């Protein structure tokens, strides 16, 4: 039933940390895919 | 100009959520329309370019 | 600062998506168009 | 037979016209059977109207009510008519809506209007009251779904008005009829009844959307905590359904 | 959204209800074995209560099983007692009526003789069930509306298989005992006697069949709409009209200009459903005995539409054009 | 005129659009914003039917026939006397049916009751919509809708049914027909209980819900209850309308062969020995 | 509930798997779907009854 | 209809299967086909089958000569080979009184 | 005479609505009947005289 | 004359709605009737005179 | 002349919404009617004029 | 001129929402109508101009 | 002052600047995306 200011500091820190980790693999996967078979 | 007053009548919470659905639906719709075209299908373009 | 009053936040999103889905389906049916055309002849 | 009586009027044609005559009599009978309640027509001012319709009133029929409640002849004066209605005409003629003169939910008009039923509880075959709390009922328990006893009650505007204390059942049909609400001191004083058809039961709360937090203190009460009369049932149910239009001006005014 | 009363949100189960009783001593023929099913209780009553078994119920069940067995065991013998083939062709097999060459006489067993014997047991089973409905209403001191309504259904049941074959003087006019075969009979029956669409009683029976589904959707939704005012307690609303009966009446009065009462709705409901087979029974009876061709009857009586356009596909397109070549 | 109890219910408000501009009663009928549109569309469609009947040459209600355009015209507009009048009436008919359902929403909103009736009518509209616009759109021509004639629209059913060589073998027709014959059975039995309980033999007290509840327990061994019968009765009728929409939308847009040929999947299963 | 519905969800999920699985090894959609529907009712029904 | 690949309304009008005034011109061509099939089966196919066909070419139940019907020539189409002109190149098979190449 | 007493029998409001509906449906019917004939169809006659 | 008394029995805001539907119905119906005729169809006459 | 009294019997906000809907549907209907024809279909005319 | 008084009649948040929805669907519908035709289909023109 | 949401005049202007910053950043990516697409495969 609602969140406080303190909770959002931890919740957003994790979410942004996970977002960069997920995107770190994605950018590597796209980079390797283009070398193997470019689409441009 | 003086458009900051739109938030005096629209709730920023609802507008922010509403546009997210609208923007994604727009982006998905535009991409899939390009696939139907024979000239802007970048998947088929690569096949023609490769050969 | 912040506002702490209740709000039906998800109400406008659902109606936008439903209305957008109609345009989404209409655009696809114009771009690709009629997956099974099933033409028929008139015999009467 | 394949021979026609005259022209092209055979046995099949004759049976068709016989059904036409029978159907016309059937429609006349069926419509007059629906006029046992609500007639004569009357007008907006309360006087009997000059027009009464093509169908005359039916002959009187008698119902032998059980449990020593006497007889009942439907075509006649209606004992369910209400008096001193808190309404005023919005036009000098006919065919225009009435405007409440006070609080529509309290005065019981429009969607919140009740009917003057008998002031006695409905009885089962044995003769005992039909609807009783599960505390009095023996051997009854919740067998499926979510048990609402103990869950907080959330009003139409999100306010929490109390927690469900008991729940009234129809032991004759083993069906839940009402939920007792233990009103908080900040919202009410005692217990109130809400019918099962205006409450949505969730995992952690029960939600009633037709009534705001401030309207709960004025819900009609029962004379006794062990049974509810037909009149009290009709007053309680009408109050909640009347809140679907009178809770706030946004509901009454057009949505577009 | 608001709670639509389509599924009960909580179920309460207590001691089983054994039913009311009077001096007729209904309890001595009752099974007194009850079971509760929660799955069906989400939409209706959750108790599978005891069933009253008398003599009309027992006779109908035993004779009905004999008809079921004779038809079923003949079908098994037809495929040479091959169970895998019996299951595969289950919807296609049947017990065909007698051949037309035998008239009303008893045909050989392999050529419709078992059909007559099986039909004899089905006739006994159906009539016995009607007597049970009539007897139960009398013992409960209730009206005989259930028996009268069921008698209307039997009227088409009797006409379709008993009365009409006698009038035509041939047992071959009966309906085969098959899933798909009695659909084949239905289609062939319409084709043989012209076009059954142009039978005035078939048209009239459809009016009451559509009205039956029309009115029960109207009545089912109206009661669910007023169930917040205790509208599902229809019997108490007849004896003491509450706000549920008033709003339900006023909703239809403001919509279509007239309404009914809580009792009068069930007179409309009873009569449309009862008139569905009563009118159809007359239409089937006149078919073959009197008319023999319904479209030509329609042309004679001037209600068959006439068309002025051409008929061949060459008048609207070409073979190459249709094929896109 | 009013009823003996109607006055206390005729209150202002409850409209969806238009407010008190149209919020009044004409006789027993309630006029709303959608009551105005219903009156316009229904009257326009009715007059156009008789205008087409006048040009057809006959005013006989059995013989009046307003037919769709040819299949050659496709999804476009056709000349009014060559099938265009049918298209206009269809627009009017759809506008009158939707307005009628929306008018029912205003009426049931003013009475503080549920919206089950307008929702049930929408299934009937959906069955009409899937016959006149949805199916013709999939099949690519406005000529696939049924004509507006009392007996002409039976000829459309006859030919459409025989366009698949046996229409009884349609699996959705099989399901949909089962729902009519059962809904009428449920309607007959439900209407009999209330009548039998409220009209016992002369000289006997009327019966309560318990007596009718135990009758079917004595009769078929199970009783669905007073609330259950209406609850299941609406579902049987709504399923009947829905499945009837399915049987006709798959005949031609999804299935072009004969309907008996559909069951070839069951006959030729690998499990069955040869 | 929250378990009977979940067990029903596993049944319908299995039926979809059964349909595509039989289509892979031959059969046909309608032939595969019939066994998928049949597997939905049996396995899904048993799961909701065997464990609650 | 299965042999032609068409349906019942290809030749008939469902409301009147008997009426000659409610039949498409394809009905008359199919009427000639019934006479053709009966003529071919009784006079041409069966007499030659019963005199030369080996036992393995006969039926499983009555050991009868195979016969032809609508689907033998049409297979599944409105016209055999969809109206392909298969007789223009073969005047030998177009008549029984000496080919006329012209 | 005393024909004015009909208004003591019939409400003027309901009669006026009744004949207002009846008279228009009368006018519409007769106008449509003429259009159905060939001699009195003024739409076809105008086309005919145009030649 | 004294036709003004019609407003002593008909409410102005229930009759104006009545003729508002009726007048537009006439305007729509008569326009559609002309469009169906082959002579007064001004939409196809422009095509015809365009040769 | 003196038509301002129409607002004495009709709610200004209710009429404006109603006649806003009527004006758009009428405008859309006439545009679609033109599109149905071949002479006044400006979309097909552009293709016809451009070879 | 004096049109600013319309906000004394219409609720600004209600009309703004209706204006937003109406404008988008109107904008979307016109875009498809161009795509429905063949002359005003910018996707196909690029393919045609490529050849 | 006029406010249907409860925010003050100054609060809305402060919130609008955040909204405009996100909109311009989102649009800036879209423009460079559209610019690269046009030179790669023009639609005019
Ligand atoms: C066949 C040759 C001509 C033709 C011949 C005629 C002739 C002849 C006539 C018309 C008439 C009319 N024609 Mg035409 N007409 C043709 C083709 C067209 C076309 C077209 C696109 O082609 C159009 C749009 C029209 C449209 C019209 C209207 C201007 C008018 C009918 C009024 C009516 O029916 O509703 C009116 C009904 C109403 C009640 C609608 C009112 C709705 C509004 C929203 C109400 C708002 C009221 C609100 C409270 C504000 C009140 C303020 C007041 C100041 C108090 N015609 C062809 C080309 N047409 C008839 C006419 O009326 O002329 C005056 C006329 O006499
Ligand atoms: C090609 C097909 C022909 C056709 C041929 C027929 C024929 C033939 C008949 C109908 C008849 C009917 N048709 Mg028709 N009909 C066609 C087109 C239509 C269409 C349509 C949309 O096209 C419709 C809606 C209908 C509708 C109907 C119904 C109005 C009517 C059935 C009455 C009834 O309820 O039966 C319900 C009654 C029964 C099912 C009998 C009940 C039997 C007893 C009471 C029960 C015994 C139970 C048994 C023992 C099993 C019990 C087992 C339990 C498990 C224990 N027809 C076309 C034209 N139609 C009937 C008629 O004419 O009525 C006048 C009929 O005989
Ligand atoms: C065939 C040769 C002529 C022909 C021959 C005739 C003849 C002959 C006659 C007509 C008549 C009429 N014709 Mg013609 N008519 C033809 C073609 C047409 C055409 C056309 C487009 O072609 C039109 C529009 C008409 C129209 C009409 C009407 C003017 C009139 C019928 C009125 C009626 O039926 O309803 C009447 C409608 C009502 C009673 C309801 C009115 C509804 C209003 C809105 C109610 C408002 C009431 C409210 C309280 C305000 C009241 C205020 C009062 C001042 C108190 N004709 C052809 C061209 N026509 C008949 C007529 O009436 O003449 C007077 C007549 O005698
Ligand atoms: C005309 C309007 C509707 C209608 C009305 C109607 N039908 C009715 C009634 C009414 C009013 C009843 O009161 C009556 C009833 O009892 O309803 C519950 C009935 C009834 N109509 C029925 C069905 C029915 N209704 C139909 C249609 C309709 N009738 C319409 C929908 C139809 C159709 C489509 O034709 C049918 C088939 C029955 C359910 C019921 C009464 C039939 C009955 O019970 O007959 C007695 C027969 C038996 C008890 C046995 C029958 C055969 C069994 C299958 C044998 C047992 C097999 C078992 C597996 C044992 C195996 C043993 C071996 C392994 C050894
Ligand atoms: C089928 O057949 C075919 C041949 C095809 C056919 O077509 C048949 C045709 C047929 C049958 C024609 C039938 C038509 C008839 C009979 C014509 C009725 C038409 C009539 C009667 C015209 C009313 C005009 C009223 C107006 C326009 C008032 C304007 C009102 C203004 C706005 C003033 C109000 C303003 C105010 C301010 C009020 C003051 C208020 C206060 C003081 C408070
Ligand atoms: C099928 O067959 C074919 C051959 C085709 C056919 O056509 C058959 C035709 C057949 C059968 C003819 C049927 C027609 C008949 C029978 C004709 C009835 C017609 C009649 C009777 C005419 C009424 C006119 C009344 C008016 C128009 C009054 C005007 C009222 C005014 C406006 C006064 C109101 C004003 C007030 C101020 C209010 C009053 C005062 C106060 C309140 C103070
Ligand atoms: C089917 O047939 C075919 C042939 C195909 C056909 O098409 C036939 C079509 C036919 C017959 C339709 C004929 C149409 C008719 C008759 C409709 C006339 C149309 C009319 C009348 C529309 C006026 C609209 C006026 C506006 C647009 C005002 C705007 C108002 C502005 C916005 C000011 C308000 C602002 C304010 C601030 C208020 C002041 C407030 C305070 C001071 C508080
Ligand atoms: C043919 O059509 C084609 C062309 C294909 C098409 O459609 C083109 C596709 C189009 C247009 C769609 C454009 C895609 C878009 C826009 C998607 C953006 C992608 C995004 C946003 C990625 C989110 C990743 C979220 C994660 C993975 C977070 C990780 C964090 C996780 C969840 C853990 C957080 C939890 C905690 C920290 C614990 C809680 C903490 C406390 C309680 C303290
Ligand atoms: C079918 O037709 C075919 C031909 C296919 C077709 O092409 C149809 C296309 C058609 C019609 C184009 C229609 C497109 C239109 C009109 C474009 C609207 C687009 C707009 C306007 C862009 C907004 C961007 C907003 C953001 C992205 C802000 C970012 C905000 C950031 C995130 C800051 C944080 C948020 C806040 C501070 C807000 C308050 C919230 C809190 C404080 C929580
Ligand atoms: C595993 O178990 C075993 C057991 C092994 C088995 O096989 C299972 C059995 C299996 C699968 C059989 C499945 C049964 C099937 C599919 C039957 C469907 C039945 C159908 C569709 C009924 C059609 C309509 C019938 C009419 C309409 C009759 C009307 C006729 C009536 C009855 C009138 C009386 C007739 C007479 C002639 C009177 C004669 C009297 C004298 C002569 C006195
Ligand atoms: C001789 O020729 C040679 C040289 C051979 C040649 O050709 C060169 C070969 C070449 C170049 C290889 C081409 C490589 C390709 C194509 C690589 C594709 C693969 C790619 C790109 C990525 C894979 C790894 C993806 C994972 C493993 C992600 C992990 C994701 C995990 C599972 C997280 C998901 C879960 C969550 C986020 C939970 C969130 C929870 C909540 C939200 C609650
Ligand atoms: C030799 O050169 C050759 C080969 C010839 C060549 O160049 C070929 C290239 C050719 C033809 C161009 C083809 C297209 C190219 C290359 C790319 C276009 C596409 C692009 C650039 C799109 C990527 C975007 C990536 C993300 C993932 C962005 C994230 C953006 C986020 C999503 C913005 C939102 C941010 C916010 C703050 C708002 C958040 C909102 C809410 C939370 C509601
Ligand atoms: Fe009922």
């Amino acid at each position: 039933t609602g969140l406080t200011d303190e909770q959002a500091q931890e919740l957003h820190s994790v979410y942004m940390s996970g977002l960069w980790l997920f995107s770190a693999v994605a950018v590597v996967a796209h980079l390797a895919t283009f070398i193997w078979r470019p689409w441009f | 100009s003086k458009f900051y007053k739109i938030w005096l009548i629209f709730d920023p919470r609802r507008v922010f959520v509403a546009q997210g659905v609208f923007l994604f639906l727009l982006a998905a719709m535009i991409h899939l329309v390009l696939l139907s075209t024979e000239h802007f299908n970048w998947f088929e373009l690569a096949a023609a370019n490769a050969a | 600062w912040n506002s702490k009053n209740p709000t039906d936040i998800y109400k406008p999103a659902i109606v936008v998506g439903v209305a957008g889905g109609a345009v989404f389906a209409a655009a696809l049916l114009v771009s690709w168009g009629q997956p099974l055309a099933t033409d028929s002849m008139q015999t009467g | 037979m394949e021979e026609t009586f005259f022209g092209n009027f055979d046995l099949a044609s004759l049976s068709l016209w016989l059904f036409y005559g029978f159907f016309a009599l059937l429609i006349y009978y069926l419509q007059t059977e629906n006029m046992r309640e609500g007639y004569p027509l009357e007008d907006d001012d309360g006087n009997t109207a000059a027009n009464q319709g093509p169908f005359p009133l039916p002959k009187e029929k008698t119902f032998k009510l059980q449990h020593g409640r006497g007889e009942l002849t439907l075509p006649g004066e209606d004992v369910q008519r209400r008096d001193n209605l808190a309404l005023r005409k919005t036009a000098h003629g006919n065919g225009f809506p009435m405007e409440p003169t006070g609080d529509p939910m309290l005065d019981g008009v429009g969607p919140a209007s009740w009917s003057k039923r008998r002031d006695v509880p409905e009885l089962d075959a044995h003769g005992h009251p039909k609807i009783v709390p599960m505390s009095a009922a023996e051997g009854f328990g919740v067998s499926a779904g979510t048990d609402p006893r103990g869950l907080p009650v959330m009003a139409g505007d999100g306010e929490i008005v109390g927690l469900v204390s008991d729940m009234w059942i129809d032991e004759a049909e083993q069906l839940v009829r009402y939920l007792e609400i233990e009103l908080d001191p900040e919202w009410g004083d005692g217990k109130r009844l809400v019918q099962r058809e205006m409450v949505r039961i969730k995992s952690d709360r029960v939600k009633v959307r037709s009534i705001y937090g401030k309207h709960f203190k004025n819900v009609p009460k029962t004379k006794s905590p062990n049974q509810v009369t037909l009149l009290e049932e009709d007053k309680i149910m009408a109050y909640y359904a009347g809140g679907t239009l009178y809770a706030d001006e946004s509901r009454l005014e057009p949505q577009l | 959204p608001e709670y639509q009363n389509i599924f009960t949100q909580v179920q309460v189960q207590g001691p089983a209800e054994l039913g009311v009783d009077n001096e007729n001593n209904l309890t001595e023929e009752r099974t007194t074995g009850t079971g509760f099913s929660q799955l069906i209780g989400w939409i209706g009553n959750a108790q599978l209560g005891p069933i009253y078994l008398g003599w009309f119920g027992i006779i109908s069940l035993v004779t009905g099983t004999l008809w079921f067995n004779i038809v079923g065991f003949n079908m098994l013998s037809q495929v040479g007692y091959s169970i895998p083939e019996f299951i595969r062709q289950l919807f296609w097999l049947a017990l065909e009526p007698p051949s037309p060459e035998y008239g009303l006489r008893m045909p050989p067993l392999d050529d419709g003789g078992w059909f007559i014997i099986a039909s004899f047991f089905l006739l006994v089973s159906v009539i016995s069930w009607w007597l049970r409905s009539y007897q139960l209403a009398e013992m409960h001191k209730m009206g005989k509306h259930v028996a009268w309504a069921f008698a209307a259904a039997i009227w088409l049941f009797l006409v379709l298989g008993l009365f009409r074959p006698i009038l035509m003087g041939s047992w071959s006019e009966a309906v085969p005992y098959g899933i798909f075969p009695h659909l084949d009979w239905t289609t062939a029956f319409s084709i043989r006697y012209g076009n059954l669409y142009y039978n005035p009683f078939h048209a009239l029976s459809i009016v009451f069949l559509y009205g039956s589904v029309l009115l029960f959707a109207m009545h089912g939704a109206t009661i669910l709409a007023v169930t917040r005012f205790g509208g599902d307690r229809e019997l108490e609303q007849i004896y003491d009209r509450g706000t549920a009966s008033e709003r339900a009446g006023l909703f239809w009065r403001w919509t279509m200009g007239f309404n009914a009462t809580m009792e009068g709705i069930h007179r409309w409901a009873w009569w449309f459903a009862v008139l569905t087979p009563i009118t159809g029974g007359i239409g089937i009876l006149l078919t073959g005995t009197v008319v023999d061709n319904w479209f030509l009857w329609a042309v004679e009586h001037n209600f068959a539409p006439d068309y002025t356009q051409d008929y061949g596909y060459e008048a609207y397109t070409t073979y190459d054009g249709f094929l896109g070549r | 005129a009013l009823l003996s109890f109607e006055r206390k219910y005729r209150v202002r408000g409850g409209t969806l659009i238009g407010g008190d501009l149209f919020d009044f009663w004409v006789g027993p009928f309630y006029v709303g914003f959608f009551g105005v549109t219903t009156a316009f569309f229904a009257l326009l469609g009715t007059i156009l039917i008789f205008w087409g009947a006048s040009q057809q040459g006959t005013f006989n209600p059995w013989l009046i026939n307003i037919a769709p355009p040819d299949l050659s015209y496709g999804l476009g507009m056709a000349p009014l006397m060559e099938g265009g009048l049918w298209q206009i009436i269809t627009i009017c008919a759809i506008g009158a049916f939707v307005s009628w359902a929306l008018r029912e929403v205003e009426i049931c909103r003013k009475l503080g009751m549920g919206y089950h009736v307008p929702f049930a009518f929408s299934v009937a509209i959906f069955a009409y919509v899937t016959l006149v616009v949805f199916r013709p759109l999939l099949m690519g021509a406005w000529g696939h809708g049924f004509p507006y004639g009392i007996w002409s629209h039976l000829d459309w059913v006859s030919n459409t049914g025989y366009a698949y060589l046996h229409f009884h073998y349609n699996p959705a027709h099989m399901i949909a027909v089962t729902f009519f014959f059962t809904t009428t059975l449920a309607l007959a039995l439900h209407g009999a209980l209330v009548l039998s309980a409220a009209n016992p033999p002369k000289g006997e007290e009327v019966k309560g819900p318990d007596n009718e509840d135990t009758f079917f327990r004595d009769f078929i061994g199970y009783s669905i209850g007073t609330l259950g019968i209406h609850r299941v009765g609406l579902l049987l009728a709504l399923n009947a309308g829905f499945w009837s929409a399915v049987c006709i939308i798959i005949s031609g847009p999804v299935w072009t062969k004969g309907w008996p040929e559909w069951w070839n999947w069951w006959l030729e299963m690998p499990i069955w020995p040869s | 509930m929250t378990c009977t519905i979940t067990c029903w969800g596993i049944g319908v999920l299995l039926g979809i798997m059964t349909t595509v699985g039989l289509m892979v090894v031959g059969w046909s959609f309608l032939q595969g779907a019939f066994m998928g529907v049949l597997a939905w009712l049996i396995v899904g029904g048993v799961l909701a009854v065997a464990v609650c | 209809s299965n042999s032609l690949g068409r349906n019942c309304v290809f030749c008939h009008n469902s409301r009147a299967f008997y009426d000659p005034a409610q039949h498409t011109p394809q009905w008359a061509t199919a009427m000639l086909g019934i006479s053709m099939v009966q003529e071919l089966n009784n006079e041409w196919i069966v007499p030659i089958g019963e005199a030369h066909l080996p036992p393995e070419r006969l039926g499983p139940v009555y050991n009868d000569v195979p016969k032809l019907a609508c689907k033998t020539c049409h297979k599944g189409y409105q016209q055999p080979l969809q109206g392909l002109n298969v007789v223009a190149d073969w005047p030998e098979l177009a008549t029984t009184e000496g080919p006329f190449y012209d």
